[PDB]
């Protein structure tokens, strides 16, 4: 149930005493450390060649946000405001009105990528799989204002990354 | 909790708080390098300390 | 003419020298500093790009703000930024340094490190992966490459 | 003759490198900086330990200056006298070290 | 049903104890080696 | 004609220093399960050039120095004393053949601490001055054991001449009769050039915190030249090579290989162990190295008399 780390008494016979004194005078454990670091020199390093080689990822990965569409061109978001209600950082702003054919669609859908904590609550609170967190992560910008996405930017991200987002959703949707 | 869906109070007790409090007693009669070793031997993450 | 060609080649030389020896200093504030340490790990190897590990503040080129900048920490950040020799660059890592992030509406958190220092590269994430910070560093190198200091000096 | 030529060459190469290292960013017109140690204006505290180790080094250096001509002195005919004097000098070195050791001279910088 | 499960026989052995090889000669042997090197050099 | 010899001595020193920076970065990387620089050039062969140009176009610090005279003079002394400790080195023929080259080297090494002292005093920071004083004390305290070890080793040589040191080891290496002196000499030279595990100024202010990036690079280059020089001196002292008087290239290649291996051992040492405390290294010197150095000095005075093996004076 417990064990005694560092409760080993040293032996006081001449063999142990001479072993300890030879270890003191000739620096045995220093040679041990040197030799093992030398052994670690002759191994193949674990370095991958970025950007030509990428680290492994999973279909559950949470990167850049995107707005999806039905397989007929119609967008999936129906302005239910669950994603902005569940957002722990209040990064989502939604404004809605009935459009020309009477459908319930958003007129404003902003996500602040500097407020968002990339927690994935919005993509799991969506009843229609409209908002997703895509697999893209290399989207660093040179300006603060480029990280304030409107509806058009998110729709463009969805149209850009649909061919990967749909495959990731197909791979993962049976675990939800 | 007061019965609603949001907590009324949430105090977080972290061990780094007490260890950094005891750092004064730890580092008495030691050197500067012993001070940095004493800081190291307490697992101190200041996210849990300052909260 | 000849002078424009000379200043163009000299500009390419100095930009290659500056962008291929970026010595960073890192503000170890919060989670994003642990992810910076993970980019300095053997897998991603910040050193192989000419980007050393934990250089001194008095000789660094790029300053990385990885974590939350509180009200008690902001004057120290400005004091460290002011002592850096030029050319100096600032990379903002994670949402806390980008715009405040989770603690944006807090009473003791500065809403973005761009309210204190000028920022060149914004790395989004919470935390952004080591891949993402490496991408931000390489994008900073691309930004340094297309500088035109000597051409601007010649034209003025 | 050649030695002082080499000395002058090393000195002028070092001063050339230092001049280029100083005055080349002086030709840049970067900016003007205002800039308004952990101790702010504290006086340097006088420590007896650093002075003690400095004086101990100086005295041991003097006895080293005494010990230096041993390779030349080993060629003498009077080998017993030279051996006795050499052993006596190094024994005096050891005795001074032991007196510093026992009276807590090497304390907190051991 | 299909789930992420351990096998029927479980997994193989996994070590958790300290492993230090205790290699090299004894104190007497290394002292003898050093003294022999000194004697060869002096000769 | 002699200036050609001087130039071909001093320019490859700077080239070897820059490629020592590259080699140390790459070797530490491969010893820490990663890679060194391999992007700037083919296997990082262009890294020192880029780093040097970047450091020579960096903004200066422009400090409020108490004395601009010694602020100038400290890198002057550091570089001059780094370059002037190569001229009596036999390769296998020294550039300046000195009758007392060993003691000339000891004098220059003892004179080398004024750069630390003046760099510490020129900076207005008092903590920088305290760090400089501690570094100076460590440096002189290891000068003591350097002098005793060199004196005791030279009793098998017979003179202070560096060229005779090849002749002495014509039969066997000098590490065979003086290996405890070799170990203590290696550790003392490791602590002499302020290298790990004795580089206290990098552990918790350096003596040159207020120095500009250019002069800091000059100081660091002087330190690396000191490292290469000390390793070559150690190779000459304890690992002497076979010198054919008709083919000097044999000796040149042999001691070049041995000194490169010793410098790689320096870099191997610097990435294996934690740093010492100040009092711990003072304890290691004044209470461990010094008594054994004195005992071995008495042993190596009294030994060639009792063996009828006094080396010739000339
Ligand atoms: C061998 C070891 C390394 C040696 C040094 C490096 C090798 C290359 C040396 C020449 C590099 C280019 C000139 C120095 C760097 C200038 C960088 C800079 O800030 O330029 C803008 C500066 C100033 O340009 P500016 O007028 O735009 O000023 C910008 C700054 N404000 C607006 C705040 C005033 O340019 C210069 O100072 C020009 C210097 C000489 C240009 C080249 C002449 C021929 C050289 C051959
Ligand atoms: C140039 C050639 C290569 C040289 C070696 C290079 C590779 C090895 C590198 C090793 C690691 C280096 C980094 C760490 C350096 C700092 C640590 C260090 O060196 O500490 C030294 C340590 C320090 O000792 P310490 O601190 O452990 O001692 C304990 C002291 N108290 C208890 C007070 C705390 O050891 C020494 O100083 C010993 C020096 C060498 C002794 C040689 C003795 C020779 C044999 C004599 C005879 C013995 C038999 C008995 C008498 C018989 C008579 C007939
Ligand atoms: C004692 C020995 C000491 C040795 C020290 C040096 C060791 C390393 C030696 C060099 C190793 C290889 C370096 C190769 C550099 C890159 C060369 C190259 O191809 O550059 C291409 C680049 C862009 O070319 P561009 O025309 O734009 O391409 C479009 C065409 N598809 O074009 C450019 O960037 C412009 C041209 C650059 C040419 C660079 C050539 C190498 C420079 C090396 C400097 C040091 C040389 C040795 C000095 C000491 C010995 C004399
Ligand atoms: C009057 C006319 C002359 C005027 C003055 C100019 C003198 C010559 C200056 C150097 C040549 C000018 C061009 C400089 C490079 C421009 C082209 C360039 O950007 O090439 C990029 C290429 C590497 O591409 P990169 O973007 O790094 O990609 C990473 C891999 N994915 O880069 C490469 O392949 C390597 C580039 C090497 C550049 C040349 C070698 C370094 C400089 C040597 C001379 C100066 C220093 C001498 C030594 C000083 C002491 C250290
Ligand atoms: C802040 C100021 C500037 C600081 C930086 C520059 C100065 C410090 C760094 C350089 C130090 C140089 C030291 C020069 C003396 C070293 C001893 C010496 O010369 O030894 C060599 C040799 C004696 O050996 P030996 O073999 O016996 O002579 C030939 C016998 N057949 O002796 C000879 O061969 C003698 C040759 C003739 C005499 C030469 C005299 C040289 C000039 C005087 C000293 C110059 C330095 C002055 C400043 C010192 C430091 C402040
Ligand atoms: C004549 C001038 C030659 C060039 C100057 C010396 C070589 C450049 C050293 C630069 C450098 C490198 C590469 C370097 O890697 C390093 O990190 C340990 C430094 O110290 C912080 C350096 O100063
Ligand atoms: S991932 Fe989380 S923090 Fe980000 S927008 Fe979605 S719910 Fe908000
Ligand atoms: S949860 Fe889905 S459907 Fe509801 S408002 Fe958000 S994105 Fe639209
Ligand atoms: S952005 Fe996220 S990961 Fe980074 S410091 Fe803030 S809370 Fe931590």
């Amino acid at each position: 149930t417990y064990k005694y780390v560092n409760l080993r008494e040293p032996s006081m016979d001449m063999k142990s005493v001479t072993d300890r004194a030879a270890q003191t005078l000739l620096w045995t454990e220093l040679i041990r450390g040197l030799g093992m670091t030398l052994s670690y020199l002759f191994r193949e390093p674990a370095t991958i060649n970025y950007p030509f080689e990428k680290g492994p990822l999973s279909p559950r990965f949470r990167g850049e946000h995107a707005l999806r569409r039905y397989p007929s061109g119609e967008e999936r978001c129906i302005a239910c405001k669950l994603c902005e209600a569940v957002c722990p950082a209040q990064a989502i702003t939604i404004e809605a009105e009935p459009r020309a054919d009477g459908s319930r669609r958003t007129t404003r859908y902003d996500i602040d990528m500097t407020k968002c904590i990339y927690c994935g609550f919005c993509q799991e609170a969506c009843p229609v799989d409209a908002i997703v967190e895509g697999p893209n992560f290399e989207f660093s910008t040179e300006t603060h204002e480029e990280l304030l996405y409107n509806k058009e930017k998110l729709l463009n991200n969805g149209d850009k990354w649909e061919a990967e987002i749909a495959a990731n959703i197909q791979a993962d949707y049976l675990y939800r | 909790s007061d019965g609603s869906s949001r907590p009324y109070r949430c105090k977080i007790k972290a061990p780094g708080f007490a260890h950094l409090a005891g750092l004064d007693k730890m580092s008495k009669g030691h050197m500067l390098a012993d001070v940095v070793a004493i800081i190291g031997t307490q697992d101190i993450v200041f996210g849990e300390v300052d909260r | 003419s000849r002078g424009e060609y000379v200043v163009a080649k000299l500009d390419d030389l100095i930009n290659w020298a500056r962008r291929s020896s970026l010595w960073p200093m890192t503000f170890g504030l919060a989670c994003c500093a642990v992810e910076m340490m993970h980019m300095a790990a053997p897998r991603y190897d910040m050193d192989r790009f000419g980007v050393v590990f934990r250089a001194s503040p008095r000789q660094s080129d790029v300053m990385i703000v990885a974590g939350t900048l509180t009200n008690k920490m902001a004057p120290a950040l400005r004091k460290v930024y002011d002592q850096m020799p030029e050319p100096r660059y600032v990379v903002s890592m994670g949402s806390c340094a980008n715009g405040g992030g989770y603690y944006h509406y807090s009473y003791s958190v500065v809403r973005g490190c761009d309210r204190i220092v000028p920022v060149d590269i914004y790395v989004p994430g919470c935390p952004p992966t080591a891949e993402a910070l490496l991408y931000g560093i390489l994008q900073l190198q691309k930004k340094i490459k297309r500088e035109k200091r000597l051409r601007i000096w010649y034209r003025r | 003759m050649n030695l002082m030529i080499t000395l002058l060459t090393n000195f002028t190469l070092a001063t050339l490198l230092v001049t280029i290292a100083f005055w080349l960013p002086q030709l840049n017109v970067y900016s003007e900086k205002t800039s308004p140690d952990p101790m702010g204006s504290a006086r340097l505290p006088f420590s007896m330990k650093f002075f003690l180790v400095a004086i101990t080094f100086l005295l041991f250096d003097l006895e080293i200056a005494l010990l230096l001509p041993l390779p030349w002195a080993s060629q003498t005919t009077n080998l017993n006298t030279m051996l006795t004097m050499a052993l006596l000098l190094i024994f005096l070195l050891a005795v001074s070290l032991a007196y510093e050791w026992t009276q807590k001279g090497l304390e907190w910088t051991e | 049903v299909k789930q992420d499960m351990p096998p029927v026989g479980g997994y193989g052995p996994i070590d958790y104890k300290r492993n230090l090889p205790r290699r090299g000669l004894s104190g007497y042997s290394m002292f003898a080696v050093g003294i022999g090197a000194l004697l060869f050099g002096y000769w | 004609m002699f200036m050609i010899n001087v130039l071909t001595l001093i320019i490859p020193i700077l080239l070897a220093v820059a490629f020592l920076t590259l080699v140390e970065r790459k070797v530490l990387g491969y010893m820490q399960f990663r890679k060194g620089p391999n992007v700037v050039g083919p296997y990082g062969l262009l890294q020192p050039i880029a780093d040097a140009i970047k450091l020579f176009i960096k903004e200066p610090l422009r400090p409020a120095t108490s004395s601009i005279s010694m602020f100038i003079l400290a890198p002057i002394l550091a570089l001059t004393l780094a370059l002037t400790m190569w001229i009596p080195l036999p390769m296998p023929y020294p550039l300046i053949n000195m009758n007392l080259g060993v003691l000339f080297m000891l004098a220059m090494s003892s004179l080398a601490v004024y750069s630390i002292l003046w760099s510490g005093w020129a900076s207005n920071s008092k903590y920088a001055l305290i760090g400089a004083l501690r570094a100076v004390a460590q440096t002189i305290s290891y000068e003591v054991t350097l002098a005793i070890i060199l004196l005791s080793v030279l009793l098998m040589n017979g003179s202070f001449t560096l060229s005779t040191l090849i002749i002495t080891q014509e039969q066997v290496w000098l590490i065979f009769p003086a290996w405890p002196l070799a170990m203590m000499w290696f550790i003392s030279t490791l602590a002499e050039t302020n290298r790990a595990p004795f580089d206290l100024t990098e552990g918790e202010s350096g003596f040159n915190v207020e120095y500009a990036a250019g002069p800091f690079a000059l100081f660091f280059m002087a330190e690396y030249a000191n490292i290469i020089m000390m390793n070559i001196f150690t190779t000459t002292l304890f690992l002497g090579a076979f010198h054919n008087p008709y083919m000097p290239e044999l000796y040149t290649i042999n001691f070049t290989i041995k000194s490169l291996l010793l410098s790689i051992t320096f870099l191997w040492i610097r990435a294996s162990y934690p740093r010492f405390r100040y009092d711990q290294l003072m304890h290691l010197l004044w209470k461990n190295f010094l008594p054994l150095t004195l005992a071995l000095c008495m042993w190596h005075v009294s030994l060639p008399i009792l063996l009828s093996s006094i080396p010739p004076q000339t």
